């Protein structure tokens, strides 16, 4: 049995992401770490053998711990492109591997210039339908599901205009209600205060 | 070659045709274990050790299959040398002290056997017999023939003749170490 | 190379479904798991080489092949729903220190295949007010009610593909949460210059690429059937 | 405690085939010597030996093999490796705990050949069975002094179930009075095991 913890850590970009790992076998020998990016299969990241307590390769090392039987992968200066999920494994004497469950790792971008607003925006083919964008709001602020059937609203989401040099946020809600509208679309996240509602 | 102990930690062997394959561990002359390929367990020659040890049977099934693969290699590297058969010799005793009317163990020890694939059958007064026969596995030597030991549970009669039976492709026709 | 047949299937309950895996690493040993939140990586089956095969943790209800160096293929002769899943194939030299997987295989074991819908695309024009306000126009794509959740969403300007100033949801959400059979949704945001979303030469795609029917399935129904299909959203500059 | 294997490496691109690898144990595990053997028809064509510290073609069959595995750091690491991962770890766990702690008394039976008669020759059996280890010392007495004349011992009989035999006779002339006392000694044994036999 090989346990991580957690199951999902979100990290400031620029800041160290420490992966948890745990064994009960003491005779386990061998530690591969597998990173898989989403539609992906996973891929052999940094590996250690009970024989040493680190190994290092730029900016992923795991620190080992024989006598606890702990693991840990530790990943510097992360970049929203190390985003991914991160799998622990073990062996003895080179026979097959037992997995972890693994980690979600999301790593946040920082917005240089926040202007958090939500806009409604019209079908392209059928005016009488509609979505609201949350948008250019700082990484900090958390957008929570909402309270009820009826009101979609999907996680946040980080677009990169590489044209330019420029990240921002956005989330979109919408619903079939006729008694559905943007200004508390959102009411149930938090929202700064200096929040820009047009229309 | 001077030691006071000596493990084999791994005896891996495998034979064409025929698909035979067999893996071991002995330590100072003795079988510890050997896997199981088709149930695919590891069965101790002592029960009291498979207490005490254990050993992943899977750590010997790769292994075979390792071994089963670099036997073809070396069959075509070599063009195809075949292997040479030898003449087995076996040799008779019995475990305990004879006493007439008490159960005892013969035992049948066939050495310098090569390749490793034997007939050994025990006879009792020129009929076939089987009681309790138990065959270990084959043995390494350091010539790389093997040698095996079967064993019967008889009672020790005045009117009885024992024979162990060998056959081998070494062997023009069986021998039997009468007893 | 690990390449897995198919990337992604629908199965009915009781159905016959073998997933083969073809390897080019000239490796000995290959492996055949799966992947379910909260169960991370599981290994069903594995084999040192061609003819034999061996138990994973979880063989129960999964046969394994293995005809061939090359290819790995895992069985399920009566399959279930609880085999839903995103499978995985690997190899792996003897003793490898290093696992080589393929892509991924989705597949969902469905009771009553009417519950297979392709998804609805709709794109959502930029806002007046987020273009007068920041000079830049972001589209939205809405891709809804499609089942199961088999789907890849691209966007495309001018005829080619973009990947810049996009962004799509990690995962789709459900429409019904509280059923165990419910519909999906999933979007995307595009975000251009408004220097670029104002010119009426530029055409904006959304494209939703669905994994459904075979096109050689039994279908009995009325509305035209879920078959594997793209379906789009268009957007002209103003 | 669990056994580790040797791994047997892969031939580089009837018929018998043979791997193995052997523990050299001396002084318990302060002196290891480790050699693996690749035999093809009788034939050793490759080894490692912890001595030479790679493998070497023992004939000229080997030269694909010796050249290949020791290239590659992932294999020659890891044939290396065993010399501690199979040899001492085996001793100081599984072994230590078994084999090396095995201890069968020796059944010490004496015997008479031909149905006595007083004043006529004879000869006098003195089975040991059963014992382990192998080390042991078995010496014939008549009135208390060490028979060394018509004495003869078989070498040591090995039973294949983990237990040895070793058989003593004596060459003997039985009178009236005098008392003949098979003495063993085995490591297995608190006090040396007399059994006599009076004529």
């Amino acid at each position: 049995q090989v346990r991580q913890s957690p199951q999902s850590l979100t990290v400031w970009e620029g800041e160290t992401a420490i992966l948890n790992c745990s064994y009960e076998n003491s005779a386990f020998d061998y530690f591969p770490w597998y990173q898989q990016f989403p539609g992906e299969g996973p891929a052999l990241l940094i590996a250690i053998r009970s024989v040493s307590d680190k190994k290092e390769d730029g900016r992923f090392t795991i620190f080992f711990n024989k006598r606890e039987k702990k693991l840990s992968l530790h990943i510097t200066d992360s970049q929203p492109g190390d985003s991914a999920t991160y799998f622990c494994a073990a062996s003895k004497g080179a026979d097959r591997l037992t997995f972890g469950k693994g980690t979600q790792l999301i790593i946040q971008p920082y917005i240089q210039n926040p202007d958090p607003a939500v806009y409604q925006l019209r079908d392209s083919k059928s005016s009488d339908k509609s979505v609201c964008l949350f948008t250019d709001f700082d990484s900090q602020t958390n957008v929570s599901q909402s309270k009820d059937s009826d009101v979609y609203i999907t996680d946040k989401c980080v677009l990169d205009m590489r044209s330019m040099d420029f990240k921002s946020n956005s989330a979109v809600a919408w619903s079939n209600k006729s008694d559905f509208a943007c200004a508390n679309a959102f009411n149930n996240s938090i929202i700064p205060e200096d929040t820009f509602f047009p229309s | 070659i001077e030691a006071d102990h000596v493990g084999t930690y791994g005896i891996s062997v495998y034979q064409s045709p025929g698909d035979i394959g067999q893996y071991t561990f002995e330590f100072d002359g003795d079988e510890l274990f050997y896997v199981d390929l088709d149930k695919k367990e590891t069965v101790w020659m002592l029960p009291e050790f498979g207490q005490l040890a254990s050993f992943d049977p899977q750590g010997g099934l790769q292994n075979i299959a390792v071994v089963k693969h670099n036997l073809g290699v070396l069959t075509k590297r070599s063009n195809s040398t075949p292997a040479t058969n030898e003449a087995p010799q076996a040799t008779v005793f019995p475990k305990s002290p004879v006493l007439l009317g008490q159960p005892n163990t013969l035992i049948c020890f066939v050495d310098n056997i090569f390749p490793p694939v034997i007939n050994i059958t025990w006879l009792r007064n020129s009929k076939s017999v089987a009681d309790g026969v138990y065959e270990t596995s084959f043995f390494v030597n350091r010539d790389y023939s093997f040698h095996k030991l079967s064993y019967l549970t008889f009672i020790p009669s005045d009117d009885d003749i024992y024979d162990c039976k060998v056959e081998h492709w070494g062997l023009e026709e069986p021998v039997l170490k009468h007893w | 190379a690990v390449t897995q047949s198919p990337r992604n299937k629908v199965a009915v309950t009781g159905g016959k479904v073998t997933l083969s895996c073809n390897q080019t690493n000239n490796h000995n040993n290959m492996y055949w798991y799966r992947q379910d939140t909260g169960h991370g990586l599981r290994l069903i089956h594995y084999s040192y080489g061609a003819g034999s095969t061996e138990k994973g943790d979880i063989p129960d209800g999964y046969k394994a092949s293995r005809p061939s160096q090359e290819n790995f293929s895992l069985i399920l002769e009566l399959a279930t729903p609880s085999q839903t899943s995103v499978y995985f194939c690997a190899s792996g030299d003897f003793w490898g220190d290093t696992l080589y997987f393929g892509a991924g295989t989705r597949l969902s074991v469905l009771e009553d295949l009417k519950n297979v819908f392709p998804p609805e695309v709709a794109v959502f024009e930029p806002s007046e007010a987020e273009i007068s306000h920041t000079q830049k126009a972001t589209l939205v794509c809405l891709a809804t009610g499609f089942y199961p959740d088999h789907v890849e969403l691209s966007w495309w300007v001018n005829g080619k593909e973009v990947h810049s100033g996009v962004c799509t949801d990690p995962q789709p959400l459900k429409e019904q949460p509280a059923l165990n059979d419910s519909r999906y949704a999933l979007s995307s945001r595009l975000r251009v210059s408004a220097t670029f979303w104002q010119n009426p030469r530029n055409h904006f795609r959304c494209q939703v690429q669905f994994y459904g029917l075979s096109e050689n399935d039994e279908w009995t129904q009325d509305r035209a059937k879920p078959v594997t299909q793209i379906v789009s959203a268009e957007a002209w500059g103003r | 405690f669990e056994a580790q294997k040797a791994k047997a490496n892969k031939a580089v691109d009837h018929f018998v085939y043979q791997f193995m690898g052997e523990c050299y144990f001396t002084n318990g595990t302060q002196r290891i010597r480790y050699v693996t053997r690749y035999i093809y028809n009788r034939e050793e064509y490759v080894r490692y030996d912890s001595d030479v510290g790679e493998h070497r073609a023992v004939t000229e069959l080997g030269r694909p093999d010796a050249e290949y595995w020791n290239s590659q750091p992932e294999i020659l690491e890891r044939t290396r490796a065993e010399l501690d991962t199979v040899c001492r770890h085996n001793y100081e766990g599984p072994e230590t705990h078994t084999s090396l702690r095995r201890l069968e008394q020796p059944n010490v039976v004496i015997s008479l050949s031909r149905t006595e008669a007083l004043n006529h020759h004879n000869t006098l059996v003195c089975s040991v069975t059963d014992f382990y280890p192998a080390k042991i010392k078995v010496r014939w007495f008549r009135n208390g002094q060490e028979e060394t004349v018509g004495v003869s011992s078989t070498q040591l009989i090995r039973n294949g179930d983990w237990t040895f035999q070793v058989l003593v006779m004596l060459e003997m002339t039985p009178r009236r009075g005098e008392v003949y006392t098979c003495h063993v000694e085995h490591p297995s044994l608190k006090s040396p095991i007399t059994v006599e036999w009076r004529a």
